């Protein structure tokens, strides 16, 4: 039944993992045991899709988690909702990449790589019917991002018909955590962008000033930003496992936001952003929530939309709304950013309106918008990665396992090319 | 028996079709179950117990369409071997429904209305409920529509294919789909009613007057207009236009077959108390500059024909003295070649609605259906829409990867633009 | 008479030269003798204005009520009664060209049964390009042998299917990948391909013999891409030079639409090559700042052949039948488009190695 | 007979087609063989890159390891051992595309005693440029009689010195001025000029003679007059077919330039800026900013043929010029 399989890479894609079946055990009413304590039926409706029933009402969710260092599967399994986990999943290593790409493609990430894939086909044939491999890790680390590039060469060799909705952390602008993050992002997108169909810009600082301004918060705890992500990761997908009135599903949207092969990266985004309290100071509806999602201050990176144009967009509205009032939404928007908009190709919305709303919530969306805005963020980091090239800063640790500055050169050459096709069809 | 099958498919056509049945049902006065505590004679189909179960085979490339009719209270009605499922939909993608996906199952829908049409006594046409810029609703019925006229043809295939929002595509790939499913629906079309959404949003608001309609209600007016439509075969009537003369009647060129449908009676309760529903007041208002359910300029078209479904306690006498003043009123313009085209089918059985039902239940119901050149313009804009995203190759690598060619788009291409120098030429 | 001979035969290689000198893509339209099967089946019109123009009549039914003349003016346009040799004679001046230190790109652009191999292979019945270009490369090899070049051959056979790189060399599953010099943002090579030192004719022969019952044994023929990298290098001890060249011989896949006779995952790799040329060409006629060559595995492979110093040609093998005549006047159409089109200025390769 | 010339008229229209294709502006470099009188004279170290190749290097260690590279290729490089037929292979091509209705420009340029004026007029032992083309002219226009092709030969002899034009066939002073065609607003004719009709090869050799000696050469008698003047002799075709009119006018333009050497300067620049206007495909060409470009302006158009030819002295005290010369043709190559 088009079910999906989940891959966890690096510490942030776990943890980030780990707050997303917690949300989506919360969507299903599943308790932390495994077995079902929801009250609608509806909840078991496509339940398969993520979680595969085990035995008496135990479910099994559907998650491989990779690592090389063992403590933050200890911290899962001592976590809430870890020990849900089928342990034969936890497939880690034991050494750790390290933040060093190479170190997790040709070390250690190789012998896991080729450890998992073996479990993960398991699970594959598994199941019924598959639509893709969601790569939930981040390009921070040089383990998930090795690894995880090592893992999506065999994902797409052995299933090339699967659309891989992975999702990822791109590198801060200013919080450079890794010094060789410009290297790394850029041999992991390199090879991405070789295979993959659908990337995602989220940074760390972009949800800092999110929950500090937009939510009022004063401890951006890692715990918001997963949850965040988590939040707009399963509103991606609310259309394929929920029904609604015009269900829409992964592959609907991943022939929509596609022109071409290779201009494949999105934005995501998600509404409402209310704060803790601030229930009173507005009424909630969908009119004010569609006006505050398609703005600026609630995109997803620092990938200001004043500088690039909306290419596409694939607002689902999780929920019960009104087809009209988003359709004039749509229309308003068109007219006032026609400017930041595609003018070589209209009428471009992807509403997917999904009965069910969230938990607690009367009304909800996630955008996804393919916004011509992140050929800056690739000049950026071309801009790092040949600033850190001209004196092979820090070069000597990932050469020294056994490998060449030419696909150094050829990633930056194609991360040019991603820059151009961006800058060409937002002017064009 | 003029016993007549309906096939539905597609998000717009399965919930279209459950609708209508409704209404059939409620006419029929037949329970959810298939008992009526005849008329149904030609539709729902009385087996040797107390089963009425309607002709309808409901076969979607997304079970989850076929599953919310197995929740719907039509279940027994809807037979489970007529529901047909899938895995995958079929994308907005005319050719992944026409080449890969769609292309094997219409066979297994192939045996369903075949041994529909063996148990039926003599077939009079199929009611295919579908929108055009939905993959399944192009590329799997555009296959499906010409695989019945390769089946028999003979039967007057009465499309219905929901016309594309133009102000705001569901999918940014509608044109494809819409000119596709055409280049593989005109040449098999008899007669392919046409219904836009975007024009039952401005009826809902100029005459049902409902703030916040759901596409229940979009269905529900389509419910009444098919119930009109077909209210000939299954209620008697002083002239019962069919299927059969409906093609005649409406469609008077090989490819000009795209007439708009109309109620006059879609005012909502409080309306029908402000109105006196005068026979001559719902012809001015199934005639009105805004009934057409496509988006057009009725007024700037001229009528091939127009094909009135009057029922309800009305007299042909009523119909041909308030047609006559229609006929003299220069506002209302047809083709030169049949500018007479006023033929009502008068029906004497006053319309029902469904318990709690949108329109407004009133005694008598006139369905006019008028097959103008006010829709040449709308299949240019589809049309100019294709020919501006085809001009830049966008989004063909889907289509050609799924079994689609460049070649066939602008077979497409120039088979809309000729259809819309037939109308031209229809008109003068 | 004489003179007379003189004159119209120095015509006749100045047609050669402006062809290539002018081009600089030199589309052909070959029009192959059509199947006498196929011919009483169902056959369309065609008549020749010129040597270099052809008009596909047709207007039958459907034609006739929806299209005219399907004149279109190429570079040569070959009668069905031309020989293999009557279309290898305009190949002669560009491989001189590319043994220059020119790269060179060959195209067979057609739908099933349309003789593409008839073309490259050259078929069991007589000679193809092939193996006429291979003896006339090894003559002018030896003739600058006396001239004091001597020159080295490296082949390399690759095959792509189903977005699967595959060496038609070897029958081990291996990974490939292309990937741009190191020496040069501009020539881009495969790793880990089996490359081979050609010896002499005669093991160039065995080679493409072996690699012949290897493509037969991978209808995958008439539906799978083979590129064929012929590189030589050129030492001139006495100039202390190296010239270096690149022979590039494509055979295209089936552009036919998918109709009912075809899979599901080939189809879609022929729609990528096709669509993404398609793209590109346009994008190069819109004279677009940047053109989108990492979209497909296709053009990223021929990036120097299609963007880079080369000189690339159209071979438009066309079925002259009405049941394919709107695919062949499509294919006429995209010829014609890139008949219009403009390739890279090629660069001749000298290295001295004074250092 | 009819269809011989008609294949002809074929092979040299698409001949003009390849030269048109090839870009004309061909760049040549002639090296002169030492005299009886220069033994005793210092030469180059001129190694031989090919034939279309060729650099110079001074005897002097102390200074050739100085100028590092001074290599400088050509589209053909000639020896000392070239015969003037050799050069003459490359100039029979114009003529006939000239015949065809195109303007031809040949040019000899470098340094006094370079060679320039024997590359172009020659001595009578062995004929230069203009007996050859002249002869071969003729013999065209005899071969284009049977076609009922009508040529008619205008000769016009003029001489530059500072940017003021002299008339060779005359000593009646006169003022003459470059101005704009009455039927072509490119093309361009000189007034006042002694435009004679050429009915045999004798009567051209004849006017040359007579043109010859009105210059009153002084390129060795001073070193003020000839040295520092370009001879510009231009040859006009008028062809016209009977019954079929379709006129074909061509020219040809055979210019001896002056001293490229350091001391007038000015038409030479322009030329050499004109030059390499054309070669980058400049969308303004300053044609008036010198009388040697105006008057060659319709020549030196797309259409338009030109020809180079850089004749380089092998002496070592030539060597500061010579590489100046080859520089200013490396402009082209590259
Ligand atoms: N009136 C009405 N229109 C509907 C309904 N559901 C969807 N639509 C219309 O259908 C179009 C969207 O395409 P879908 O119907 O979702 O497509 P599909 O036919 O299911 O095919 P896929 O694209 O393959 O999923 C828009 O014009 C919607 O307004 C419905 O219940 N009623
Ligand atoms: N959003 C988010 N980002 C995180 C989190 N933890 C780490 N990160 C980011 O992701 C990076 C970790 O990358 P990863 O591949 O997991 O690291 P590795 O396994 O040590 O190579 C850090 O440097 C941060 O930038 C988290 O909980 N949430
Ligand atoms: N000039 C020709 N003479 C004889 N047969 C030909 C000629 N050209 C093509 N054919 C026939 O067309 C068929 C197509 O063969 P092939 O080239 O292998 O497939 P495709 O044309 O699809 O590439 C062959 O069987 C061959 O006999
Ligand atoms: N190819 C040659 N063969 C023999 N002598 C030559 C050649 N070229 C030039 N000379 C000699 O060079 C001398 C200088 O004349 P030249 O250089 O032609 O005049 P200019 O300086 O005007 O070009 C002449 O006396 C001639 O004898
Ligand atoms: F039939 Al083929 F290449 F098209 F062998
Ligand atoms: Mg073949
Ligand atoms: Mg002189």
């Amino acid at each position: 039944m088009r079910e999906i399989v989940h891959i966890q890479a690096g510490q942030c894609g776990n943890q980030i993992g780990a707050k997303f079946w917690e949300v989506i055990s919360d969507e299903h009413g599943i308790d932390p045991t495994g077995t079902y304590h929801g009250d609608s039926d509806l909840q078991l409706d496509r339940i398969s899709v993520y979680y595969n029933e085990a035995t008496g009402g135990k479910y099994v969710p559907r998650a491989i988690l990779v690592d090389l260092e063992p403590g933050t599967m200890d911290s899962v399994r001592s976590g809430p909702f870890g020990q849900i986990f089928r342990p034969d999943n936890f497939v880690f290593g034991q050494s750790g990449a390290g933040n060093n790409w190479a170190k997790g493609h040709y070390t250690e990430g190789a012998e896991l790589v080729d450890s998992v894939l073996d479990v993960v086909r398991k699970e594959a044939e598994s199941c019924d019917c598959l639509q893709g491999f969601q790569l939930t890790h981040s390009l921070g680390g040089g383990t998930g991002s090795g690894m995880g590039t090592l893992l999506i060469s065999k994902i797409r060799e052995e299933y090339p018909d699967r659309i891989m909705n992975t999702f990822s952390v791109v590198p801060s602008p200013k919080v450079s955590d890794t010094v060789v993050e410009p290297y790394n992002a850029t041999l992991s997108v390199h090879q991405l962008v070789e295979n993959t169909d659908e990337t995602y810009c989220i940074d760390n600082e972009a949800l800092y000033d999110i929950c500090f301004r937009t939510l009022k918060l004063t401890t951006p705890t890692y715990g918001d930003l997963n949850h965040l992500v988590s939040a707009t990761m399963s509103g991606v997908t609310t259309c394929l496992r929920f029904p609604g009135q015009l269900n829409a599903d992964l592959r609907k949207l991943a022939v929509n936001m596609v022109p071409f092969p290779r201009l494949h990266f999105f934005m995501p985004g998600f509404a409402p952003l209310t704060s803790r309290g601030s229930q009173q100071y507005r009424a909630l509806t969908v009119p004010e929530l569609t006006q505050q999602v398609f703005d600026a201050k609630n995109m997803m990176a620092a990938c200001d939309p004043r500088h690039g144009r909306y290419l596409t967009v694939a607002a689902v509205f999780r929920g019960r709304m009104s087809m009209k009032e988003v359709d004039e939404q749509m229309l308003n928007v068109q007219n006032k950013n026609s400017s930041y908009f595609v003018e070589w190709i209209p009428n471009n919305v992807k509403t997917a309106v999904c009965d069910i709303p969230p938990r607690g919530l009367k009304m909800a969306v996630t955008f996804i918008g393919n916004s011509t805005a992140i050929q800056e963020l690739f000049k950026r980091i071309s801009e790092q990665f040949t600033a850190m090239f001209r004196r092979k800063a820090f070069l000597h640790w990932y050469t020294g396992e056994g490998m060449d500055e030419m696909e150094f050169t050829e990633a930056e050459s194609n991360m040019n090319d991603l820059v151009s096709e961006y800058q060409q069809y937002q002017d064009a | 028996m003029r016993e007549c099958i309906s096939i539905h498919v597609g998000q717009a056509g399965v919930q279209i079709g459950n609708a209508c049945w409704e209404l059939y049902c409620l006419e029929h006065g037949i329970q959810p179950d298939g008992q009526m505590p005849d008329s149904f004679n030609t539709f729902f189909s009385e087996t040797g117990a107390g089963k009425h179960v309607p002709r309808a085979v409901f076969v979607d490339l997304e079970p989850t369409v076929i599953d919310e009719v197995r929740t719907g209270t039509y279940r027994q009605l809807f037979h489970p071997e007529q529901l047909i499922t899938g895995k995958e939909d079929a994308a907005n993608n005319y050719a992944r429904g026409h080449y890969t996906i769609g292309k094997e199952i219409i066979d297994l829908v192939l045996d369903r209305i075949r041994k529909l049409a063996d148990q039926c006594t003599g077939l009079q046409g199929f009611l295919v409920f579908h929108s055009f810029g939905g993959g399944t609703g192009s590329g799997f019925t555009s296959l499906l529509m010409e695989r019945l006229s390769v089946d028999y043809g003979k039967k007057s295939k009465l499309e219905f294919s929901i016309y594309p929002a133009p102000q705001v595509s569901t999918a940014v790939v509608e044109p494809y789909n819409s000119i596709l499913t055409t280049h593989t629906t005109l040449e098999h079309s008899d007669c392919a009613f046409m219904v836009d959404n975007e024009a039952i949003y401005d009826i809902c608001r100029r005459n049902l007057d409902i703030e916040r309609p759901t596409y229940t209600n979009l269905n529900r007016l389509i419910s009444q207009i098919v119930s009109s439509i077909t209210a000939s075969l299954r209620f008697d009537g002083a002239l019962n236009v069919d299927l059969t003369e409906f093609q005649t009647n409406l469609v008077p060129y090989p490819r000009i077959h795209f007439p708009l449908a109309t109620y006059a009676p879609v005012i909502s309760a409080e309306k029908a108390y402000h109105e006196q529903l005068s026979v001559a007041e719902i012809t001015n208002a199934c005639f009105e500059p805004a009934n057409q359910m496509v988006k057009c300029d009725p007024r700037h078209g001229k009528y091939m024909a127009c094909c009135l479904l009057y029922r309800g306690d009305v007299v042909p006498k009523d119909v041909n003295a308030a047609i006559a003043t229609i006929k003299t009123k220069r506002s209302i313009q047809f083709v030169d070649w049949c500018p007479t085209g006023f033929k009502v089918g008068i029906n004497y059985q006053p319309p029902t609605v469904v318990p709690g039902g949108d329109l407004a239940k009133v005694q008598r119901a006139v369905c006019m259906l008028s097959n103008t050149t006010a829709i040449a313009e709308a299949w240019a804009r589809l049309d100019h829409k294709f020919d501006l995203m085809y001009a830049k190759r966008a989004f063909v690598h889907w289509y050609v990867g799924e079994g689609m060619e460049e070649g066939e788009f602008s077979e497409a291409r120039e088979d809309m633009a000729a259809l819309e120098k037939d109308y031209e030429e229809v008109g003068v | 008479k004489e003179q007379l001979f003189q004159s119209n035969m120095e015509r006749k290689e100045l047609h050669n030269t402006v062809m290539d000198l002018r081009g600089n893509i030199r589309v052909f339209c070959r029009i192959r003798p059509p199947l006498e099967s196929e011919e009483n089946r169902m056959c369309c019109t065609w008549t020749y204005h010129d040597e270099s123009t052809v008009e596909l009549q047709s207007i039958d039914a459907q034609a006739k009520s929806k299209m005219g003349q399907q004149i279109f003016s190429f570079d040569q346009v070959f009668h069905p009664l031309s020989s293999q040799s009557d279309i290898f004679e305009m190949v002669s001046p560009l491989i001189q060209s590319a043994l220059d230190g020119y790269n060179i790109c060959i195209f067979a652009y057609g739908q099933t049964g349309s003789g593409k191999t008839y073309t490259m292979d050259g078929v069991p019945e007589s000679v193809g390009v092939i193996p006429r270009t291979v003896d006339l490369l090894f003559d002018s090899i030896r003739g600058y042998r006396n001239l004091g070049w001597e020159y080295e051959i490296k082949a390399t056979f690759l095959e792509i299917k189903n977005e699967v790189l595959y060496d038609l060399l070897s029958n081990e599953q291996k990974d490939m990948e292309i990937r741009m010099a190191k020496n040069n943002k501009n020539d881009i090579y495969v790793s880990n391909i089996t490359e081979e030192t050609v010896l002499d004719p005669n093991h160039l022969r065995h080679l493409m013999h072996t690699a012949k019952m290897n493509r037969a044994t991978a209808e995958r023929s008439s539906r799978s891409h083979a590129v064929t990298k012929l590189e030589l290098i050129g030492r001139h001890a006495e100039k202390q030079e190296i010239s270096v060249g690149s022979i590039n011989l494509v055979d295209l896949a089936g552009s036919e639409s998918p109709k009912t006779s075809t899979r599901m995952t080939e189809t879609k790799n022929i729609n990528r090559s096709l669509s993404e040329l398609t793209n590109v060409i346009l994008a190069l006629l819109q004279k677009q700042d940047h053109i989108p060559y990492r979209n497909s595995k296709l053009t990223h492979l021929l990036m120097p052949s299609l963007g880079g110093n080369s000189k690339t040609l159209m071979f438009i093998n066309v079925s002259p039948f009405q049941d394919c005549f709107q695919e062949s006047v499509k294919s006429l159409r995209f010829a014609a488009s890139v008949n219009s089109c403009k390739m890279t200025k090629a660069k001749r390769n000298r290295y001295l190695n004074n250092s």
